[PDB]
DNA sequence: AAAAAAAAAAAAAAAAAAAAATTTTTTTTTTTTTTTTTTTTTTT
DNA sequence: AAAAAAAAAAAAAAAAAAAAAAATTTTTTTTTTTTTTTTTTTTT
């Protein structure tokens, strides 16, 4: 029953063979075919916007009826990606074509999916729940008969969504003449499969309801594109499935989401750059090396005022050191750890928002909020086959990340504990009688804890002070003292800044309802993010000069005549605070772009330590 | 239970041949509620249907 | 392939645009109702685009379904005027548009089956023509790689049912709603309908119960006819293969049994029902029915088989006959305008081929030998069909108006003999056999041959050829055959001739009456066998001569010639 | 499924490609595709010898198993004509082969067909008794919605002898929503179907046995390749049909033969046509010219002593005149008519079986061997389908050839007032009530017939030594006299040459080209003619003691222009001569003139 | 003129083909419940 | 700071819902082959 011709799909063939027919424009499509021809990837992601401006009546056809039109499309680019390269095009049975773009209707939530969106491409962004284990499908299966020195291949048809039959669906195992056939599993061809569970975020969900969820079938291509927990925007084709075979049927129809493509929802990975932006970037670092450390430390978290020396810190955490994995796996970590405490009122949770807004995968951790078990991972029994998995926590998530942790006095000494070689080693050893794993945290943290009293006393010393064990502390690489001195001068200062920072409004785009390198210096006062991605990657090794200086300043600071009477050390100095000294070279020369760690870099965190930790205890 | 051609062939289709189309099947919305009685009608000592 | 609604925008130009506006006339017409068939010609269409006529040929039968609906749907912009209603089913046709348009509501969307169809609707029927570029090929030689071509046959009739109202599009009747729904047939037989999809009866869940009849119906006239291969087109030596054709509309009642037809339509199949496949029937679909090449004073009687010498007066006599003495029927007792001749002769003198040139000239015409034709090979008898006992005829009753060459008559069986009297002497043939009842009619004119009573007393003209040898003859003959041999008026024209003179209908003149009556008594007298039947015989010869002057009085001349031409024949 | 790898399939292909392409091995197989490319034909002929002489063990493959091979057979030659040609292989789809030569064991006859040949390939011999009416079977049905514009083709596949399913042999009547179809005749495609039944040869069956019959199926270029009636020999696969959906089965599997070539008798061998036939009938006819009649008529039927004349007149009605056809619609007959009559042996039903072992289409008949209906034609009834039916009889199928009755005085006289049609026009006018013909008998007959009281009174003219009005003898174009002379001379020679015959090719070849060869006549001639039947046509022509034979008329003119016609047939020349037209009135007037 | 051969039509019988056809039970899955361990939290 | 008590977590076991799984020949029709009877056509 071969169709001679249908003026529906010859037609949607020709304009999407014109859609990416792309030489007379700019040649974005004929770039993204070469570059995942480049690649040996081979699926396409066409943004529908772009369908939509071309041709907005092939976008609301497809939207409303998807199958057959990216059948339709799917054809269309093997053809395209032929005469590209016919031999690259006859390596793949298929080709596979994502999307992309403003889904404007068809944007909803697993809550507003309804049952109007049948055989549409709906776009939902949800949290996973599950990740069933990928397992291999079987899609063309060879046979040998070694009676009759005979071999076959049947052929089986994806009706995941169709109706399917049991004469597509036999497995041969006979010859006719009765004889044994014995598969030839390699021979065969296979598709991965894996099902999961998109959920209703629920910081967007309805406060008091149950979750909801639909099920998302995820083939070839899409294997591992999704674990539990993650946040995800899955982009496919609700549809109905069928009951197998039976006289009777209920009406239900149990309906899935085979999703056409499914990105990151967290929107974090974001390198996102542009030729000019490397070249602004490059003479960014090069005009002025010597001063882009304090330029950017000044720079970043404006809308607060002060606080220099702690936002130099802060761009040495976000920067990072560098991690060391030497010879025998003696694993020597390269994130710096933050204490901020100090007196109610001093923009520390402030500055621990910052960098959950900007820093790539940052993730907030209260006191009584996570507690151990959530906070480090956990191990967990399947209850559908009797084993032991494992439940990534909340540093496993921010492995080779930042986590920010309000209010860190609270946290009981269990998890105080708890966070002992996460906070050394960036693991966490986890094992119960099943199952044993090390699980990878390279995570950076940023703590805010508050005083003991409840506000500093001045002439108690800070070990007094601090409800913290010495056996922590060491652990933390510094430890920043946030006062509120109080003087009227400063007050004015901090004033003025806050009260022009309640004044700055959205430029011309507000009325009066509520809701480039360098900026436009505007009086009442992006590339932060840009720059210190690429600054994270430069491994800037010590040079000689340097590390004999930080040597001796750290035996300067760790011999007691360093500190004069009537100071309190805030931390003891053990050997931490020397690799603590080398971390922050190794940051302030990334943020430099140096290649080289030099007498510069060692010297500010020589600066940067003695003002951190020796504190003046005033009589 | 049996198709109606009268023109399957020399022989006739099989018992039972009716596989359902389920993308052919044009569906709604449904939602199964557990509505229970109010608690200020139910009388003393009985229980809540 | 193409695509058909460009094909039938093409076709709707050319009907429009094609030329005295050709077929705007005839469209016009049939807007009208002044005619109820068309005929596309594919020379006519070939006049301008050669792409679609070549389609057409391969595929004739669906450009048959566009160009009838393209004409129906140019109907009423050249609809003028109201039409009579000269039929009930005109009445229906405008009740059904009317309630049509009564429950219209215009923007209301109706389902691709929910309407009247065009098969039902038309009132008209569209066949064709085949271009003359398309050369009739031979019925053994149009098969399977010929079916949905367009294809014209050259084919001899055999046999031919009658018309019968084969059904087009059933209508059927509700017993609680009242729509009308349709059955529109296409194969020969269909499976009533007990149950109305009329969206009333979906609305109330009602029996459907509806019952046929043929008031609302759409009947058509039918025809089933057969035809054989030519004698010439046959092979070396098979028997020649038949066909059946099927026929309506306007082409019904034109061919019949005997008589050559072109026959132009496609060859299309119906369903078989013992091995395995999907088996099938061929009937080849009639759009255009021609016959052809039999049934479309001195020098014309010496046209009259030039290949033929001497026997002069015989040729004259045959001229006569061809034309027809008048046929008469005075006071109820019928005094038919039949010349009947009979040719005794020695053993060869082209008595035979005489008789076949008349048998290819007549415009109908049976050459009938002794036994080939024998019982109800003359007579009429009884068949199987619609299956029924169709009493069809043999030679003669095929031959009902024309001329049965009857060729050795000495000879034949005493029961051919009986009938050929029969018909001779009164123009019918009367039976009450083992399973016939009936009395034919048979107004055939009789040319015997044969060689040396009854004979003499029951005929027109009797001729005795007795070839003496005469060397002055028979050396003039040798030389005119020898020609023939060496160098190997036309029949149409002769043939146009005679039709037109077969219709002029003198009435005998009262100057006459005394003539006639005192050659009658003489020839009596030099006789003393002659009675009233020569009385007659002079008669309708006197009567036939006059039809060849073509004035309607006869005169002195004609029965002169009539007296020389009986003279000759008795010596 | 699709096969990937199959050795037998493979290697089956590999060894008929090798085997079909014969290029560099005498271009057999080459000649006769290039052949059938250039013919328009698909469907090759194969010969079983060269392939048993080529790959022996292939052939018996292909003997014992014929379907599997065949395919491979047939889709190698699919492959080949492919690589010769590509518009042509594109343009038909499946290329048949037959099988053709000597088939040692599997050469048999209905009878002796038993169930070890099953799915083998035979070639049965026999007479054909039924031929249905040929029919297409569908093989790829394309349809067009009306309401979505798209055309679909369903397809089909030949399950005449395998396992059919419901789902094949569907036909499509609706959409996949309910919009139902309309099929493209024209644009499908179809394969003619016919079914015929071979019987038993009459003679070859065992005496008073009822014969064994055997059914066959015929398709594309096979349909009309034997009618009833025929000698063929048809060489085809033997199979089992198998009884639709069952649920109960006895077990008795029908039978067939699916044909992969049909043949006729080889007699009509009109191709034999080669470089060493035409060098020395061009040798025949240049060298010399004014005595091929002569020799031809000398060394016609050796066996038989003298009949000089008798014999020439025989080469003059196995050569015939020719046909002479009219603008007009007229037609005047172009073949000679014999009836030898003489005495108790003189080797009159042997001349009549020289003729029908030696001529094409040469029908043999005995006196009340066939009445009527058997000689001419018949008109019986279907009996299924209710209408009539043309039989055709022995004229009918003798028609462009002859045939030869033996006891022709005894034959009933009904039987040659039936032929007095054919004796003259070549035509019969059968007739019934619902079928009503003109069949083409066109074709000589010669006749034997011994004179009335037994033999040949010396003493009496011929009309009273011939029971045969002149009706009849008039319309055989010839009579002949043969009577047993008793000299001493004569009986010495007769005996002696009978004696001798108790211790031809190049004629076969001659006969039909100069059949097909059509001279003209020249006027010299032609007053020649005129002149000589003028001088026949008088009492002055024949005396006292000297009675004609036959009633000589315009007739007697006519033949004689056959006779001066073919004996230019005979000399090639292409123009009837004086010479001709001298050696027609010699033999006109010793045929004519008998003393008393 | 009587006999007989053939024709068409009618009937019987054997082989093949046609047609008719929901209900009961089992197993996975989901969901809670309960036990016992582990963990955490409050007390002296 | 460590012991006792309580709360929560983890894991095994049970009860119902709803989708899957399994069983499953016999009687009637009707075409085709064969024979038989009455009649007409043809032959002795
Ligand atoms: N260094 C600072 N510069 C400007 N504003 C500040 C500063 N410190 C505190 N504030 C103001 O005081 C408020 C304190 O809020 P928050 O930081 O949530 O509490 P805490 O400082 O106790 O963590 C902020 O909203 C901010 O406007
Ligand atoms: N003048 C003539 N023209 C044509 N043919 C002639 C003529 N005279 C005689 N014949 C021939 O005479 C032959 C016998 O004629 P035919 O019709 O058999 O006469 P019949 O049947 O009465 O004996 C024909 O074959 C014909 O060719
Ligand atoms: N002229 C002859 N020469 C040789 N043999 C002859 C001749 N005439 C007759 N015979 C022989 O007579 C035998 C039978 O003759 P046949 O053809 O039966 O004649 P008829 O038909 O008169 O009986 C044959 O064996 C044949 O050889
Ligand atoms: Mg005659
Ligand atoms: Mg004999
Ligand atoms: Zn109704």
């Amino acid at each position: 029953t071969v169709v001679l011709d249908d003026v529906e799909l010859r037609e949607a063939q020709r304009d999407y063979l014109d859609f990416l027919d792309d030489e007379e424009d700019q040649g974005i499509y004929q770039s993204k075919v070469r570059e995942l021809i480049s690649d040996n990837q081979y699926r396409l992601i066409v943004n529908v916007n772009d369908l939509r401006r071309k041709n907005e009546k092939r976008a609301n056809r497809l939207l409303n009826n998807a199958f057959e039109e990216l059948v339709a499309f799917q054809r269309a680019l093997k053809d395209f990606v032929a005469s590209i390269d016919a031999t690259y095009a006859k390596q793949y049975e298929e080709f596979y074509v994502g999307l992309e773009g403003s889904f404007g209707s068809k944007h909803v939530s697993p809550r507003t999916l309804t049952s109007c969106f049948l055989s549409c491409v709906v776009c939902v962004e949800g949290i996973v729940t599950k990740c069933s284990l990928v397992r291999p499908k079987v899609v063309r299966s060879v046979h040998y008969c070694p009676a009759t020195k005979k071999t076959i291949e049947r052929r089986y048809s994806d009706l995941t969504t169709l109706v399917a039959f049991p004469s597509s669906s036999v497995y041969p195992t006979k010859d006719e003449e009765n004889n044994p056939l014995e598969t030839e599993y390699g021979l065969s061809v296979y598709k991965d499969h894996q099902t999961i569970t998109i959920q209703e975020m629920p910081e967007k969900a309805p406060a008091g309801q149950l979750p909801r969820s639909v099920d998302v079938i995820l083939d070839d291509d899409l294997v591992d594109k999704a674990k539990p927990g993650d946040r995800v925007q899955v982009v496919g084709t609700y549809r109905c499935l069928p009951g197998k075979k039976g006289g009777y049927t209920s009406g239900t129809f149990r309906t899935v989401l085979i999703a056409c493509n499914v990105k990151q929802m967290s929107k974090d990975a974001q390198p996102s750059f542009s030729a000019e932006d490397i070249a602004k970037i490059k003479k960014f670092s090069k005009t002025r090396s010597k001063d882009i450390f304090d330029q950017l430390a000044k720079s970043l978290a404006p809308s607060i005022h002060g606080h220099d020396y702690v936002k130099k810190a802060i761009l040495c955490l976000l920067l990072g050191g560098v991690e060391r994995d030497l010879e025998n796996g003696s694993h020597i970590r390269g994130d710096i750890n933050i204490l901020l405490i100090g007196d109610p009122s001093v923009a520390k949770s402030q500055l621990l928002r910052y960098v959950l807004c900007t820093a790539p995968r940052a993730i907030p951790t209260t006191g009584r909020g996570s507690s151990g078990v959530g906070l480090t991972a956990a191990v967990t029994t399947d209850q559908e086959t009797g084993e032991r998995r494992l439940e990534a926590g909340a540093m496993v998530l921010a492995d080779r990340g930042v986590v920010c942790i309000d209010e860190f006095d609270k946290m009981s000494d269990m998890d105080r504990t708890a966070i002992h070689e996460v906070m050394e080693q960036g693991r966490v050893t986890i094992a119960k009688a099943g199952i044993h794993a090390r699980l990878n945290a390279r995570c950076s943290v940023l703590a805010a804890a508050n005083p003991v009293y409840g506000r500093y006393d001045q002439y108690k010393t800070p070990m007094e002070n601090i409800g913290l064990q010495d056996s922590l502390l060491s652990r933390f690489d510094l430890l920043f003292i946030m006062l509120d001195q109080m003087d009227p001068e400063q007050d004015r200062e901090i004033s003025d800044h806050v009260l022009r920072m309640h004044r700055y409004r959205a430029p011309g785009e507000q009325d009066g309802d509520a809701m480039q390198i360098y900026e436009k210096h505007d009086n009442l006062l992006a590339f932060m993010k840009k720059y210190i991605h690429v600054a994270k990657i430069i491994k800037p090794v010590l040079t000689q000069e340097s590390a004999t200086y930080i040597a001796e300043e750290y035996s300067r600071l760790r011999s007691q005549d360093s500190m004069s009477s009537d100071t309190a050390r805030t931390s003891p100095v053990t050997a931490r605070t020397l690799e603590t000294l080398i971390r922050l070279a190794t940051a302030h020369a990334k943020a430099r772009m140096s290649k080289t760690v030099d007498l510069q870099d060692a010297e500010e965190a020589v600066e940067l330590v003695q003002y951190a930790y020796f504190k003046k205890v005033l009589e | 239970r049996k198709c109606n051609t009268d023109q399957a062939g020399r022989p006739k289709c099989p018992l039972d041949p009716y596989f359902i189309m389920p993308d052919k099947c044009k569906c709604v919305d449904f939602q199964t509620l557990k509505l229970q009685e109010l608690p200020d009608a139910v009388p003393h000592g009985e229980m809540p249907r | 392939l193409k695509d058909y609604a460009l094909e039938k925008e093409k076709v709707k130009k050319f009907l429009q645009e094609f030329y005295q506006f050709k077929y705007g006339n005839q469209l016009v017409r049939l807007a009208h109702r002044e005619q109820v068939a068309l005929y596309v010609d594919l020379d006519d269409v070939a006049e301008d685009d050669p792409e679609l006529v070549d389609s057409i040929c391969e595929n004739a039968r669906r450009y048959a379904k566009l160009f009838a609906d393209a004409v129906q749907e140019l109907l009423p912009q050249y609809k003028e005027r109201e039409v009579v209603n000269k039929d009930v089913l005109d009445v229906y046709i405008e009740h059904r548009l009317m309630m049509e348009q009564r429950s219209r509501d215009p923007g209301m969307v109706r389902s691709p089956q929910n309407q009247y169809p065009a098969e039902l609707m038309r009132r008209f029927e569209l066949y064709f023509q085949g271009p003359s570029s398309n050369k009739p090929r031979v019925i053994r030689e149009v098969r399977a790689d010929s079916v949905g071509k367009l294809v014209t046959v050259r084919g001899i009739v055999t046999r031919v049912s009658e018309v019968k109202p084969k059904m087009v599009v059933a209508t059927y009747t509700c017993d609680q709603c009242g729509a009308e729904t349709y059955q529109p047939i296409q194969s020969p037989t269909f499976m009533p309908l007990i149950m109305c999809p009329s969206q009333e009866c979906q609305t109330n869940r009602s029996g459907g119960r509806l019952y046929l009849q043929t008031r609302g119906s759409r009947f058509i006239k039918f025809q089933e006819m057969k035809m054989q291969e030519h004698s010439d087109q046959v092979p070396v030596g098979n028997i020649p293969r038949s066909i059946t054709v099927l026929v309506e509309g306007e082409n019904t009642r034109i061919a019949q049994p005997g008589d050559h037809v072109s026959v132009t339509g496609i060859f299309l199949p119906i369903l078989r029902t013992v091995v395995q496949g999907l088996l099938s029937e061929t009937y080849l679909e009639a759009h255009r029915i021609v016959k052809m090449n039999k049934s479309e004073y001195e020098k014309l009687a010496a046209s009259i088989a030039p290949e033929i010498y001497g026997h002069e007066d015989v040729k004259k006599a045959l001229l006569l006959l061809l034309v027809g003495g008048v046929d008469q029927s005075p006071r109820g007792m019928k005094i038919r305008g039949n010349i009947n001749i009979c040719l005794m002769g020695d053993p060869g003198v082209a008595k035979s081929q005489l008789l076949s040139y008349i048998d290819r000239l007549a415009p109908r015409s049976q050459y009938t030998t002794g036994r080939g034709s024998s019982g109800v090979g003359l007579t009429a008898a009884v068949l199987r069909d619609s299956g029924e006992l169709t009493l069809e005829g043999g030679a003669l009753v095929l031959a009902d108006q024309g001329v049965c060459c009857i060729d050795e008559f000495d000879k034949m069986a005493e029961a051919d003999r009986t009938a050929i009297h029969e018909v001779m002497e009164q123009q019918t043939i009367s039976i009450a056999k083992a399973g016939i009842l009936t009395t034919l009619n048979a107004r055939c004119s009789i040319l015997a041959a044969a060689n040396p009573a009854a004979l003499l007393s029951r005929f027109d003209l009797l001729w005795l050829i007795q070839d003496r040898p005469d060397r002055d003859n028979d050396l003039r003959l040798a030389q005119h055959i020898t020609y023939v041999h060496q160098h190997s008026l036309d029949m149409k024209l002769m043939r146009r001739y005679i039709a037109m003179c077969r219709e002029k209908q003198p009435m005998v003149p009262e100057s006459l009456a005394d003539y006639i009556t005192a050659a009658y008594v003489e020839m009596r007298r030099e006789a003393w066998y002659t009675s009233a039947r020569t009385l007659l015989a002079i008669l309708r010869l006197s009567t036939a001569l006059a039809r060849l002057r073509m004035v309607d009085v006869v005169e002195k001349e004609d029965v002169n010639e009539a007296i020389r031409l009986m003279e000759m024949s008795k010596d």
